RNA sequence: UCGAGAGGAU
């Protein structure tokens, strides 16, 4: 892997490195091996990092590699894109999966849980936990027709 | 002779007349064209009223093939335009009736030719209406084929009208157009792979102009004055009177802006 | 189905005039024609004409729409000299060429014989 | 077509049987046809699995012995490096379907773009039978003036594709002008 | 599936030659490139009205009603 | 998700497009049928009911007119069938339903709806005939071609329904996309092949055609610009015309492989102040690229001015495009007798190379690499070997290409072209792919019943030598055949995943929004960020800018930024500054200098920090680079006259100013401690340009030009903030799931196979590995 | 649409007078773009329009058979007989103007197809038409007077666009706004209609 | 009419791609796009 | 140049259409998955003609 | 309002930049060892051969716009066969007592470098160039 | 109204 790196005048010049490339993944007993260095070391598997390198390492793992995607096609897209998606799927705790058993499990009342897959068995289940809906998502009130806080909806106007 | 543009022809026939156009300027060359394609007026077949089409084919097919028959309209001028004449919906002051009718009782192959329109309405006098026959057997042009037990009974009324509201009223095919035959102006860019004098064909006009040398330099600020043109027609109008109808129906398109300057 | 009768390119509709003469903003001595049915058969020999009289400044046509049979011409010309007048002499100057063009091939066409 | 040795490995198809089949050809006296080929033993019905143990050639010259100057401009085809051969092929053109083959120059071609053509030429207009005027099915449409393609495939003749067309040869300049 | 009167681009009038080019190739004996020619078709728009013509009127006489 | 999330609507309509290139931006083309279809109720009032008596009167059969009319009673009335139709007196209130006029805002639509930039209002152009008419450059955003595509349009019914269109989802608001922080539209394919035969050195214009074309600019102020050449005959460069589509007040500079100020190669482009001074027009000036043109306008005359431009400069060259005119032959793809010599000798060298190395492997001589079997780097060398003879035989071919190419004059101005197309059209278009690797042993031992057995040859394994000129072979057909499907089936596999993923991605994030105190927030309230982005800027108003205290030898760093007063020889000359002589010494003001120095090394070290790879090019909302070049030309400064700024006007105003950029306004010490981690990059940016040395000596700024200065960044970066209300979730899931819908083509997990196993978080995954330093 | 996948709507219609000519007075029946060649590689396209110009001229048929040892630099040998380009370029001359073109243009005959797809058959436009019996909702399909989906996919775009009270239109007062009644104590729509 | 008479379908491990088998007896090229690609063929 | 090759129900002409499908009474092994306990199959379709 | 520069070149080099109608010419001024310059022309109109001397003027005249000559009483200030309008884009120095001028006429680009200019060849838009045979 | 097939789009 060729790399740049602070020349002692301070000019980045090229310093070529040598990197191993591994076929498989365990980083438990990778990392705390002599010869290497462990605070740099990288997984394409973002699962592994988050349980060995906390939940944080992780996030940042998760967006190199859905830069990784984008780039390889030549593609640019700005930073707080992908970095909004890693951090919805982050801020749960684990890693929250964008699929029908992943986010759309969470407390995000009914009607907007509905709406994607598994459509009546939510509203079963809600029908016997006697779920109440605070109705401030879009799909609640898409659902029952009215402004949803969007922009134009997010505030109410009234006169002097 | 007179002070302006000078032609000199140099073939000419009943169908094609090869000429110079020398002395002109570019616009007056191209609009010459527009105008000899498109503004002339002349006489086709507008309205088809069908009797009897016991034929294979659907009327309207057939009503577009009498559409672009040619016929006779040397004095087209005598004859009016229908949206312009004051008769109900059309009269022989406006319009030329035109008549056909034909039965199967051949057991071969029945054409129907163009010669085998017959006219009805009042000529008042005028080459006006007769369809062209350039055929060499005389039949004028293959409508329809009939079978035995076939007939075709309907009634063509011819109106006058200009070649942009439909190319039925086309006077001239195909217009050549040549300037500057060794692009001594430079006003293209000749493709090529090794040579482009080697990969591109002389015209035979190249002869009737001087042959540049290459030792000379680029004849800068000079434009194109001559150029060189060749009608064919069809046969509704004769080809003298093409292109003098084309310069007549300019020369008046350039007066209706007087009269419209002078209103105002 | 919805495209206009074919008539329109050469005949002017309700309440249309042939030329709509209009001044330049922004130009000391311009003026904008709306010719109404015509095209480039016309314009061209037109504003062509108008470069050859050496008091003409600027003379250039457009098409705004292929769809519709419209041009737009813009004349500059100097102090005193209304571009209609320039206009005026150049149709005019038109003209004259066209008719001696007319005599000019009919005697040479009635000299070759077939 | 069927190779066997003679002398040497040869097709068992010759001149004299190929004759004899045109002129049969001419009659529309000891007609020769497919079938006559086939009870000849000069043709074998080969399917997949059976095909697994032979070797095919793709041209009837590649059996023509070997021994410089070439035309520069045609394809470069590989010497075939074989010689044990049982069959031959009727022609490579023949692996293609009745639309496929429709197409002018497919091997000059990006093979998307052949069946690109292939789903669209079955909505392509024209006469779909003489007697579209006789019969009365539920949509139908027919074009005026369906011209013969002045370029044809060889096997557009079995197609009858020539017989009864479905476009016209339109004048086409590709050309920059008015951006439309 | 009949001769067309004229030529698509030109609009030289093609629909007369039909009855002459057919007897050229056969009463003649010639080939169709010296038919087109002789018949005063020169511009290949012309030439490819005649020589990629269909005649399926022929077929459609068959059918007897 | 069929009846309630989406719902078949009237006021609804349906067509085909073409394209009009005299038709404006957001313009759009509708034919008289449906705009006799489609209605507006529109109210009656003093100001318009001389139209709407007239619009009555008119009738609904032919347009402009009104198809009903509704009273207070709210009983409508038929006008297609009435007594009354012509007799009418229309009393204050009612309602009348008139048709679709001109400048009218609609609804634009394209399936399928991967963008907020693929439903866009437009100003409705009643047009004759029956395609929707639609503008060149608006293609992109809804990925719309011409072979029979269809669109849809929606109309309004309401006044604040009519505002929403024109105010917020007008094609010039979305001409600058949130995506990729770039514009959305650029110029495509004829004003783009035009535009660089425009502007070749070559190309010079009369005098005839110049005043055509002058007169094409619809907002052209009627001044003949001077021409280039006067002597022997006056002649315009095709840079000279070209320049009057440009505003006053664009400068655009931009510098590539042979880039002087002399520029031999005509490469490269420099823009001042809406003239071009040198350079060739292409895709990377005026393409919808980031630092283009459309950027420079949209971002300094506003969106409107620029949607105006995208239609003067298609107007132009389309018209020197139509009397140029441009086609493209065969003799395109033909190259040189000598150039089909050496690449079929480049073909036949590597065909070599291949059997060299299969008699090595034939004899076990081959040495096996590491990790990897025997057969496999055999087949990994040879798939290698072929390739390189592909590769270099196009590039042989493009070597020959002439400058009069027209497949190479796409390829130059980037209109539609590659180099692959151009290798495979006339040198050889290489070898075919099934699977990751070449054509598999279908029948035993061998790919076709062709050849024997046992055959590991390029022939029959999938090369194909012959060109799409010279000819494919029968073999060689039913291969690339064989390849081919497996595209088609690519392309109709990852599509419907695609839009799988892009539904996943939206209903995942379809309450993500932008909150009252720049915190993404959801319905149940739960915080996703505390500053939208971590800055708070809208992605919109964002253009890349080098920060270089990063880059450069620390002297290098030290003589750009270290103005010592102490010293005589490393200090402000007085040819700089008025006060040049007396501020020498001064330590009280030396301490001011140490005080910024010191910052300015310490934000050096911070960036570093951060930017391991030290890149300096990153995105920032403030584009102060052009932000200096209008105070050198707004006010005509001289690179000779001293400033009028004293040290401490510059040096406690910059430190003033961090103060007033603004991104939360809390009046605690926690919100102000995350305003100041809001900010912090973008000061770290804004010291390094308007430092005491570099304001004083780079660019010679003046006392009136620098509190200007001051204004125009505090104001920009205002503008350049997020708005409470824009739903940011919804928008990042369709900037990713757009660009997915493009992803189409040494063995890894790549693009949408490894994106579904991101997304749908992977136990076990299809190539995991670990990168080790 | 022509035989190698280069389709194409009609964008203009022109008359004779404003296409370009060549010399000899022929115009071009069509006229396609040079973008749409490299992009797809249909050089087959390309040759066609070579060898039906010389089966014009000749009066011969044109032989486009698969694998056949005819070359373009053998078909373009015979068109160079004919007096023309042998690469099948033409000098053309604008209409508008009479200029030369300053690039020749690629022209010949090339067998073209026209697809089912008629625009009229396609045009479809509604306001307030039918309306479906279960649902309240229009209608299915341009056959019934329908009226086009507002689909999901749709209201997505809205959404991020911030137009709210367009996306309550376009629900509402469009497509089956319904007013009913429901109480206070029992949360449903139990209440006796009473209007009147 | 001609291509209707000679289509395939295959009710349903790789079976939508090209096989070399299909050298001679099925259409390479003549195929749907996008529903069913590979699994609907002509002969 | 009709070529035939179908029915005739209610006016409305009808094709059989052909169906793939796998040949029956053959021997076909198959290598079964990793996570699997059985890891070869000797599968026969057997069926009569 | 007058001339600003004049001298003689000599031409050393013409270069043909993958163009038809323009070469890359380069000149040194003749009596002169300090100052060259390297200029943009159009050799369709004026064609320059190698090693030819041509005397070479900058003014500043003889805004509004571009009205024909009309006439020969509008008179003009050429006495040459050869004249262009620019811009100047850019002024460097090479050293200490040096300069080099960058003017734009239309794309069409010339390279001044010399030293005696100084009171003349302003930053100002308006900038000519006339070429004697 | 439900179920089936056929194309059109990316
Ligand atoms: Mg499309
Ligand atoms: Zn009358
Ligand atoms: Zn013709
Ligand atoms: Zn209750």
């Amino acid at each position: 892997y060729d790399r740049k790196v602070p020349s002692p005048t301070g000019e980045y010049v090229k310093e070529p490195e040598w990197v191993l490339e591994t076929d498989g993944v365990n980083l438990s007993e990778v990392m705390t091996v002599p010869g290497i260095d462990p605070t740099r070391i990288y997984t394409n598997s973002f699962i592994d990092i988050m349980e060995v390198l906390g939940i944080e390492a992780g996030r940042a793992a998760l967006y190199k590699e859905v830069y990784n995607v984008i780039a390889s096609d030549g593609s640019y897209v700005n930073y707080r894109h992908m970095a909004l998606l890693v951090d919805v799927m982050t801020t749960q705790g684990g890693l929250t999966s964008v699929t029908r058993h992943g986010f759309n499990r969470s407390n995000t009342g009914a009607l907007m849980r509905c709406s994607f897959e598994e459509t009546v068995e939510i509203l079963f289940e809600a029908g016997a936990s006697a779920e109440l809906d605070d109705c401030r998502g879009v799909s609640e009130n898409v659902i029952l027709g009215q402004m949803a806080p969007i922009g134009t909806g997010a505030f109410d106007v009234m006169i002097d | 002779s007179e002070e302006g543009p000078q032609v000199k022809i140099r073939e000419a026939s009943k169908d094609n007349v090869d000429f110079i156009l020398s002395n002109v300027d570019l616009a007056m060359a191209n609009s010459l064209r527009r105008v000899m394609i498109a503004e002339i007026p002349t006489l086709a077949i507008d309205s088809v009223e069908v009797e009897t089409n016991t034929t294979v084919l659907a009327d309207e097919f057939i009503a577009h093939r009498l559409g672009l028959i040619p016929l006779q309209s040397m004095d087209i001028e005598q004859l009016e335009y229908s949206r312009d004449c004051f008769c109900e919906d059309h009269c022989d002051k406006c319009s030329v009736v035109l008549t056909l009718q034909a039965f199967g009782e051949s057991e071969s192959t029945t054409n129907v030719y163009s010669k085998d329109l017959v006219i009805v309405s009042n000529l008042m006098g005028r080459n006006i209406g007769h369809p062209i026959i350039q055929d060499k057997e005389g039949n004028g042009v293959l409508i329809c084929k009939l079978r035995k037990g076939q007939e075709l009974k309907l009634t063509c009324v011819a109106k006058k009208g200009i070649a942009k509201e439909h190319a039925k009223w086309g006077p001239a095919a195909a217009i050549e157009f040549e300037y500057d035959p060794w692009n001594k102006l430079k006003h293209t860019d000749y493709w090529y792979e090794q040579d482009s004098a080697k990969e591109w064909p002389q015209s035979k006009n190249c002869e009737y102009e001087d042959p540049p040398n290459e030792g000379d330099p680029f004849d800068y600020k000079a434009q194109a004055d001559t150029f060189y043109m060749n009608v064919e027609s069809v046969g509704s109008i004769p080809v003298d009177q093409v292109v003098v109808r084309g310069i007549d129906t300019l020369q008046k398109k350039v007066a209706s802006i007087l009269l419209a300057l002078t209103q105002m | 189905m919805n495209a206009p009768d074919r008539f329109e390119l050469f005949l002017l509709g309700e309440g249309e005039s042939k030329l709509k003469i209009d001044p330049d903003t922004k130009a000391p001595n311009a003026v904008v024609i709306t010719f109404e049915k015509e095209d480039h058969t016309l314009g061209n020999l037109i504003r062509a004409e108008l470069l050859n009289d050496r008091k003409v400044l600027f003379a250039a046509y457009k098409v705004e729409h292929p769809f519709f049979a419209r041009f737009k011409l813009r004349i500059q010309t100097t102090e005193g000299y209304d571009p209609k007048d320039a206009l005026k002499n150049a149709c005019n100057s038109i003209i004259n060429k066209l008719g001696a063009l007319k005599t000019n091939f009919e005697t040479e066409w009635n000299l070759q014989t077939l | 077509f069927i190779v066997e040795d003679d002398g040497h490995k040869e097709l068992k198809v010759r001149k004299g049987h190929i004759a004899k089949l045109m002129a049969t050809e001419y009659q529309d006296v000891e007609e020769y046809t497919w079938s006559s080929l086939l009870n000849e033993g000069l043709v074998e019905y080969i399917d997949a699995e059976e095909e697994e143990s032979i070797l095919i050639a793709m041209q009837p010259e590649d059996l023509e012995p070997a021994e410089l100057d070439v035309d520069p401009a045609k394809r470069i085809r590989v010497s075939h490096h074989a010689t044990t051969f049982t069959h031959c092929e009727i022609h490579p053109s023949m692996i293609l379907g009745v639309a496929a083959s429709i197409i002018p120059f497919p091997d000059h071609n990006q093979s998307p773009r052949n069946t690109y053509q292939s789903a669209m030429g079955k909505q392509a207009m024209g006469v779909f039978l003489t007697n579209y005027n006789v019969r009365m099915d539920t949509m139908a449409n027919i074009l005026y003036y369906p011209q013969k393609p002045l370029g044809t495939t060889r096997a557009m003749e079995y197609l009858k594709f020539r017989e009864l067309p479905a476009g016209q040869n339109a004048i086409v300049a590709i050309a920059c002008y008015s951006g439309y | 599936m009949i001769v067309p009167v004229r030529c698509f681009s030109c609009g030289k009038v093609v629909g007369d030659k039909w009855e002459s080019y057919l007897n050229l190739l056969q009463e003649d004996e010639l080939d169709e490139g010296t038919a087109l020619s002789r018949l005063g078709l020169k511009r290949y728009c012309c030439r490819r009205m005649i020589l990629t013509h269909v005649d399926l009127i022929e077929k459609f006489l068959r059918y007897n009603p | 998700r069929g009846n309630l999330m989406g719902k078949r609507v009237d006021f609804s309509a349906r067509t085909v497009i073409s394209g009009d290139p005299n038709l404006e931006l957001d313009q759009v083309g509708v034919p008289k049928s449906i705009a006799k279809t489609l209605t507006y109720p529109e109210v009656v009032t003093p100001y318009n009911i001389d139209r709407l008596t007239q619009l009555v009167r008119n009738g609904p059969n032919e347009h402009p007119g009104a198809k009903y009319v509704i009273r207070d009673s709210g009983d409508r009335i038929d006008l297609r069938y009435s007594k009354r139709a012509g007799d009418i007196q229309l009393q204050y209130g009612w309602k009348v339903e008139r048709h679709i006029m001109d400048n009218d805002p609609v609804l634009f639509n394209r399936q399928p709806s991967l963008h907020k930039m693929s439903m866009m209002a437009h100003r409705v152009k009643v047009i004759p005939y029956s395609t929707f008419r639609l503008n060149l450059s608006v293609t992109s955003p809804y990925n719309a071609d011409f072979d029979g595509d269809e669109m849809n349009l929606h109309v309004p019914q309401s006044e604040e329904t009519r505002a929403e269109l024109s105010q917020l989802c007008a094609v010039p608001l979305q001409i600058v996309s949130p995506q990729s922080n770039k514009p959305c539209m650029g110029i495509v394919q004829d004003t783009l092949c035009g535009i660089r035969k425009l502007t070749l050195r070559d190309t010079f214009i009369e005098l005839d055609q110049v005043l055509n074309m002058l007169y094409w600019v619809p907002d052209w102020d009627g001044v003949i610009p001077t021409p280039a050449i006067i002597k022997p005959k006056p002649l315009w460069s095709g840079k000279q015309i070209l320049s009057v589509a440009i505003p006053n007040g664009i400068h655009l500079q931009r510098f590539d492989e042979g880039t002087t100020l002399l520029s031999p190669k005509d490469n490269g482009m420099l823009i001042i102040d809406g003239q071009i001074i040198f350079g060739v027009v292409e895709k990377k000036t005026v393409g919808s690229s980031n630092g283009g043109l459309i950027h420079v306008v949209t971002r300094e005359k506003g969106p409107q001015v620029c949607a105006k431009l995208f239609g003067n400069i298609q107007k132009v060259v389309n018209f020197w495009l139509l009397h140029n005119g441009f086609s493209t032959g065969i003799g395109d793809t033909i190259a040189d007798g000598p150039t089909m010599r050496e690449i079929t000798e480049t073909i036949a060298e590597a065909k070599k190379k291949v059997l060299d190395v299969t008699k090595e492997a034939q004899a076990n001589l081959l040495t096996a690499k590491h990790g990897m079997t025997l057969r496999e780097s055999f087949e990994d060398n040879v798939v290698r070997f072929l390739n390189e003879a592909r590769d270099k035989a196009g590039r042989l071919a493009e070597v020959n290409l002439k400058d009069l190419n027209n497949v190479k004059q796409m390829v130059m101005a980037g209109s539609k072209g590659s180099f692959i197309n151009i290798a495979q059209m006339s040198a050889c278009v290489g070898q075919q792919s099934v699977e990751g690797k070449r054509i598999a042993f279908g029948f035993v031992d061998r790919t076709l019943p062709h050849f024997s057995k046992d055959d590991y040859s390029p022939e029959s394994k999938g090369f194909v030598e012959n060109s799409y000129l010279r000819g494919l072979t029968p073999q060689e057909f039913f291969f690339h055949a064989m390849g081919g499907r497996e595209g088609l089936i690519d392309t109709a596999v990852k599509t419907a995943e695609t839009g799988y993923i892009q539904r996943r991605l939206v209903k995942a994030l379809e309450d993500i929004m932008v909150h009252y105190d720049n915190t993404t927030r959801n319905s149940l309230g739960n915080v996703i960020q505390f500053i939208y982005g971590e800055d708070g800027m809208d992605a919109a108003h964002i253009e890349k800018q080098s920060l270089d205290t990063i880059g450069g030898s620390d002297a290098a760093f030290e003589k750009r930024y270290r103005v010592d007063l102490l010293n005589t020889d490393h200090t402000l000359d007085p040819s700089l500054l008025e006060s040049g002589s007396e501020i020498l010494g001064d330590l009280k003001l030396q301490v001011l200098l140490d005080e910024e120095y010191k910052q300015l090394v310490k934000d050096r070290k911070f960036l570093r920090e951060v930017f391991v790879d030290g890149e300096a090019n990153w995105p920032l909302p403030v584009n102060i680079r052009r932000i200096i070049q209008n105070a050198q030309q707004t006010f005509h400064i001289d690179h000779t006259k001293p400033s009028d700024l004293t040290i401490k006007d510059i040096v406690l105003g910059v430190k003033d100013l961090q103060e007033n950029l603004l991104v939360l306004r809390g009046k605690n010490e926690i919100i102000q401690n995350a305003q100041r981690d809001a900010v912090t990059l973008f000061c770290c940016l804004l010291r390094s340009r308007l430092a005491t040395r570099r304001v004083l000596q780079e660019y010679r700024l003046t006392k009136q030009a620098f509190d200007w200065v001051l204004s125009n960044i505090e104001a920009q970066f205002l503008r350049s903030v997020v708005h409470p209300g824009e739903m940011v979730g919804v928008l990042a899931a369709q900037s990713i799931g757009e660009p997915a819908t493009q992803m189409t083509l040494k063995k890894v997990t790549s693009g949408v196979p490894r994106l579904k196993e991101i997304l749908n978080v992977a136990k076990n995954m299809k190539t995991p590995s670990l990168t080790v330093y | 649409a022509s035989r190698h996948g280069q389709k194409g709507t009609i964008g203009i219609t022109y008359r004779r007078e404003d296409m370009p000519f060549t010399a000899e007075g022929i115009v071009p029946d069509l006229i396609i773009n040079p973008h749409a060649i490299p992009s797809r590689m249909t050089v087959a396209h390309l040759i066609e329009c070579l060898l039906s110009k010389v089966a014009a001229l000749s009066g011969n048929e044109g032989d486009a058979s698969p694998f056949t040892d005819i070359t373009v630099e053998g078909i373009s040998k015979l068109l160079r007989e004919h007096g023309y380009q042998s690469r099948g370029f033409e000098v053309m001359y604008n209409g508008h103007t009479g200029k030369k073109l300053m690039a020749q243009i690629f022209f010949g005959p090339t067998y073209y197809q026209r697809l089912r797809h008629m625009v009229d058959d396609k045009i479809h436009a509604r306001a307030r038409g039918p309306m479906q019996v279960l649902t309240r909702q229009p209608v299915e399909g341009r056959s019934r007077d329908g009226g086009l989906r507002f689909g999901e996919m749709e209201r997505d775009c809205m959404i991020a666009h911030g137009a709210a009270s367009f996306l309550k239109e376009r629900l509402m007062e469009a497509s089956d706004a319904f007013r009913v009644h429901i109480c206070g104590i029992c949360g449903l729509m139990t209440v006796i209609a009473k209007l009147n | 009419t001609l291509s209707h008479l000679r289509r395939t379908n295959t009710p349903i491990a790789k079976p939508r791609q090209l096989h070399n088998t299909h050298w001679g007896l099925v259409c390479p090229a003549e195929t749907p796009e996008g529903q069913a690609c590979g699994l609907v063929k002509n002969l | 140049f009709d070529m035939g090759g179908y029915f005739i129900i209610n006016g409305s002409e009808k094709v059989l259409i052909a169906q793939e499908r796998s040949a029956g009474n053959i021997v076909q092994v198959f290598k079964k998955a990793a996570p699997s306990p059985i890891s070869h199959v000797a599968e026969i379709r057997s069926a009569l003609e | 309002s007058n001339t600003l520069f004049d001298d003689i070149f000599q031409v050393s080099e013409v270069d043909p930049g993958r163009y038809n109608k323009v070469c890359r010419i380069e000149a040194a001024s003749t009596t002169q060892d300090q100052c060259k310059l390297t200029l943009d022309i159009n050799v369709e109109l004026f064609p320059v051969a190698a090693q030819d001397s041509l005397t070479v003027t900058i003014a500043s005249s003889l805004t509004r716009s571009w009205r024909p000559p009309q006439a020969g009483d509008r008179s003009l200030a050429d006495d040459y066969d050869y004249v262009m309008y620019g811009t100047a884009y850019k002024f460097e120095e090479v050293s200490k007592d040096l300069i080099a001028v960058y003017y734009s006429f239309g794309g069409l680009l010339m390279r001044l470098e010399g030293n005696y200019r100084n009171l003349n060849n302003l930053k100002q838009e308006n900038a000519y160039l006339l070429i004697r045979r």
